[PDB]
């Protein structure tokens, strides 16, 4: 389970190679649900599975 | 006089990374072929919903932007000057002068934000009480007229400062530019491989 500023879900946090622009804070499936976000601390980029 | 907007002006609408996926955004987006306004002065111009402008310059001509509905002391007004060594954002109830050529303005009063940071191409949107600006600098084959071709502005500064905006201006050194009216568009955007906007389709144009 993982709770990114207030983004609930669950998933394998995957150390992602998506290419994550500066501004981009999270990305979305094809459905509305998250499929990577950036750690708010290390602002490095996960998959979430 | 005029030009055609020739597809430029799109830009990422979500600070969401999308790719390898085709989305549809309403959102006030520079329509294609759209009738941009060119000039080489610095008028009053209008803002409406929001404003593509875009410049080629070599020698760096332009010194950045004001805005707000009087552009006078009796109501806040957005400044963005580039001078010679920074960006400098501030919003105040300033007393501008007849033209913001670098003695922009005399005075500054009840102040309520500030921020601190070719062909260059920008978009502004003031929105249910965010400002926004979004930009590229596009490297192109001549100094004086608007190209063919796509790209998609990256957002730059996004400012939660609640200001009420009809007018706006360019400031001047003591160079060609043009200004493109937003206006509320189902734009079909491809996000490739990388997540780049690489392509969009206009679904009002034709
Ligand atoms: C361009 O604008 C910046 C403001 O962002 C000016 O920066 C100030 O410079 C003075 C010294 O001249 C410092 O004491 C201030 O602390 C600076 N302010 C900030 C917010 O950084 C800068 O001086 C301007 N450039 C020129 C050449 O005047
Ligand atoms: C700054 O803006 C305020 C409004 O937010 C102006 O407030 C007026 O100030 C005068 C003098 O203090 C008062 O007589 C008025 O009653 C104030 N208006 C309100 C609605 O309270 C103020 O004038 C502005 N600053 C300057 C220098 O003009
Ligand atoms: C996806 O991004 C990579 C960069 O990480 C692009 O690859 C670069 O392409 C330019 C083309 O001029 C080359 O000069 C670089 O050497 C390439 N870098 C690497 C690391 O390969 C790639 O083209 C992009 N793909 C798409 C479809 O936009
Ligand atoms: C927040 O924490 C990360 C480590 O989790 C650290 O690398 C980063 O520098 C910290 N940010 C600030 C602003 O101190
Ligand atoms: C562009 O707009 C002006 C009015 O602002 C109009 O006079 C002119 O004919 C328009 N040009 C085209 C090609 O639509």
């Amino acid at each position: 389970n993982f709770n990114f500023n207030g983004l609930t879900g669950t998933g394998v946090l995957t150390e992602s190679n998506k290419k994550f622009l500066p501004f981009q804070q999270f990305g979305r499936d094809i459905a509305d649900t998250t499929d990577a976000v950036r750690d708010p601390q290390t602002l490095e980029i996960l998959d979430i599975t | 006089a005029y030009t055609n907007s020739f597809t430029r002006g799109v830009y990422y609408p979500d600070k969401v990374f999308r790719s390898s996926v085709l989305h549809s955004t309403q959102d006030l987006f520079l329509p294609f072929f759209s009738n941009v306004t060119w000039f080489h002065d610095n008028p009053v111009l209008p803002f409406n919903d929001g404003v593509y402008f875009a410049s080629i310059e070599k020698s760096n001509i332009i010194r950045g932007w004001i805005f707000g509905t009087t552009l006078d002391s009796k109501t806040q007004s957005l400044l963005i000057v580039n001078n010679a060594t920074n960006v400098v954002i501030k919003v105040c109830e300033f007393q501008f002068c007849n033209d913001p050529f670098l003695r922009v303005y005399s005075s500054a009063n009840n102040c309520t934000f500030e921020y601190v940071s070719n062909l260059r191409e920008f978009v502004f949107k003031n929105i249910d009480g965010y400002f926004k600006i979004y930009s590229k600098h596009t490297p192109i084959n001549l100094v004086r007229d608007l190209p063919q071709g796509f790209s998609a502005l990256e957002p730059l500064v996004d400012l939660p400062i609640g200001i009420n905006i009809t007018r706006f201006q360019t400031l001047l050194a003591l160079a060609a530019y043009y200004v493109g009216y937003l206006q509320p568009r189902t734009f079909l955007l491809k996000y490739n491989e990388n997540g780049t906007i690489t392509d969009a389709v206009d679904c009002a144009l034709d």
